[PDB]
RNA sequence: AGCGUGUGCCUACCCUACGCCGGCAGGCGCGGGUAACCCGUUGAACCCCAUUCGUGAUGGGGAUCGGGGAUUGCAAUUAUUCCCCAUGAACGAGGAAUUCCCAGUAAGUGCGGGUCAUAAGCUUGCGUUGAUUAAGUCCCUGCCCUUUGUACACACCGCCCGU
RNA sequence: AGGAGUGGAGCCUGCGGCUUAAUUUGACUCAACACGGGAAACCUCACCCGGCCCGGACACGGACAGGAUUGACAGAUUGAUA
């Protein structure tokens, strides 16, 4: 019937254009920092993510990583590799679709651990 | 009939972009629906959605305190 | 860790010539102005500094995020047998005291 | 020597950027006319500087 | 302020150190029945390093200078 | 109109006048100002209306839920920055208990600094409208003084009696 | 004698706790509760998590000049220059 989508542009033609033309003609927002610019060098950062590729599975999804930094958004080939859910120290195993990768804060889990509570009062005043 | 494409609420957004803007709760739903896709996806910010905790910068103080639960 | 005896030696010279060096420990700033082109970073200022408080040749004064050293006369004697300068290099300067 | 691992953060936006030019106070810092003084300091050489308290 | 119980975790963590050097011998050979010398010095085109600086040993590489300079015979 | 701030060597890190780009945050240029030299004659709050609200839950109103925005500067994440597009919680003078208020005072609002890379419900100053009210008292709350009692003097959070 | 805030609606700093990687460092009143000029995006919180160090002057004293490497490039990093 009909094909993938995602924020009205299609797959086929995400993986169109240049990466460059994929920043620069995207939704509102996410761009502004590589629009200034992100540094470059970023080579050391594919060569892991081609290990974990490697170390992953084949017919299976990228492990999970250690990375703490934002993700971008690239030709369809690639965009999905995992990427953990930093809970304190740890990166939990969550399937996360490449709609949602790149977007805001790598932690798709809970960030704190609720406490214990009881009734209004006793442990509510002095 | 000349009403510019910004000054109206169903612009370009996730999955397709909206067009058309009908009558009632045409596009409501259609923007409610992704808030419900927020909720199902479990994001941070569409679970504190779902828990009725807004997000887009309000603080919470005083807020659930009459008829809370 | 490998403090360069160049920069030793440079250090010890700019001290000589009057009797105060540019001094920081911000390390948000790699290099003074004045610091500059002889690599000279605020490791080394920290290196020179605790190395004169233990040998006690020069007395240290601390005040407005700023550093003081007072050059006294076994300063410049041991600076002179430690560098191996002639003996007739001293700042004695007499105009405008 | 500390210069691959500290930088990794440029801080020149943030209240890291201005401290008290005396205790290096980051705390209650005083901006005006470049004063760059906290609020104990200033008011210690609040007569030194030139202000005097008349008002 | 004082011990977080931090001593059972890297048993005293030794200073980074690779190896302890009294003497080269297997990098130096000049023995070809007439004691000439015998080198293997290669440099990248600049100003700063020429064939004074000395060389890591590989099957296959040419580690010079600081430019990183790759050269391999694929 | 008023107080008054503004071109910076630790740093493009200022106020910006004028024309271009768009309903929009913002970018371009020439620059004026190191200042009673420019912003600035500092053109907001207000008073008007021979046309349009009418006792709603709403054009007296805000998460007006979600999407369009972005700053010559580390990434606006329960995102303290943001110009655009209806809905709605709630309130009919707020039963106890009561702050603070002597004339340009209370109140009525806006501006400027400290905040500040953008950031004011805070705070610190400033003009901007002008009051029925008070020329009094110890009723309350305190505090001070005098006389008085004290077995208190660590001073009533004292001392002390008996089981 | 009058002009206003609340047990009358949304927002701003501090307590009984953060069994996550986490406030502990002030007040039982005026004279704590838009106060530490406290509007921490990270930088100020070291506080909380492998949080690069010898960069713990001691010439302590001794073998030895190698006493040693605070560098970046790879299963030498699943955290670009750790």
């Amino acid at each position: 019937f009909r094909k993938f989508t995602y924020r009205g542009v299609d797959l086929d033609q995400l993986l169109d254009m240049s990466y460059e033309q994929l920043m620069q003609l995207y939704s509102a927002r996410q761009r502004r920092r590589l629009n200034r610019g992100l540094r470059r060098k970023q080579h050391s950062l594919l060569k892991r993510l081609r290990k974990a590729k490697k170390e992953a599975p084949p017919m299976e999804k990228p492990e999970v990583v250690k990375t703490h930094l934002r993700d971008m958004i690239i030709l369809p080939e690639m965009v999905g590799s995992m990427v953990g859910v930093y809970n304190g120290k740890t990166f939990n195993q969550v399937e996360i679709k490449p709609e949602m990768i790149g977007h805001y804060l790598g932690e798709f889990s809970i960030t704190y651990k609720p406490v214990k509570h009881g009734r209004p009062g006793i442990g509510a005043t002095h | 009939y000349k009403i510019p494409d910004w000054f109206l609420n169903r612009q370009k957004d996730v999955k397709d972009g909206k067009y058309s803007q009908v009558l009632a709760n045409g596009l409501d739903n259609k923007l409610r629906e992704d808030l419900e896709r927020l909720k199902k996806i479990r994001a941070h910010r569409g679970l504190r959605h779902f828990w009725g905790l807004r997000v887009r910068g309000q603080h919470t103080k005083t807020t659930g305190r009459r008829g809370r639960t | 860790m490998l403090m360069p005896k160049k920069n030793r030696i440079a250090i010890y010279e700019l001290l000589f010539k009057e009797g105060v060096m540019v001094a920081k420990k911000d390390v948000h700033m790699p290099k003074h102005p004045e610091l500059a082109d002889k690599n000279v970073p605020n490791l080394h200022v920290m290196k020179a500094m605790q190395s004169l408080k233990s040998r006690g040749y020069v007395k240290e004064q601390f005040a407005w995020r700023h550093f003081y050293w007072y050059l006294t006369n076994e300063g410049i004697q041991y600076l002179r047998d430690y560098l191996h300068l002639p003996p007739e290099i001293v700042p004695a300067t007499l105009r405008r005291s | 020597g500390h210069q691959q691992l500290y930088w990794s953060h440029p801080r020149k936006f943030g209240q890291g950027s201005r401290s008290c030019r005396v205790c290096s106070n980051r705390h209650g810092l005083i901006r005006k006319y470049g004063l760059n003084m906290c609020r104990q300091c200033f008011r210690q050489y609040a007569k030194d500087i030139g202000f005097i308290k008349l008002d | 302020k004082k011990r977080k119980k931090k001593s059972y975790t890297t048993p005293k963590k030794n200073k980074h150190k690779r190896k302890k050097v009294k003497l080269a011998v297997l990098k130096y050979y000049k023995v070809d029945e007439n004691g000439k010398i015998s080198r293997l010095r290669r440099e990248c085109p600049s100003d700063e390093c020429g064939a004074g600086v000395f060389m890591a040993s590989h099957f296959d590489r040419h580690y010079c200078g600081k430019c990183c300079l790759t050269y391999c015979f694929n």
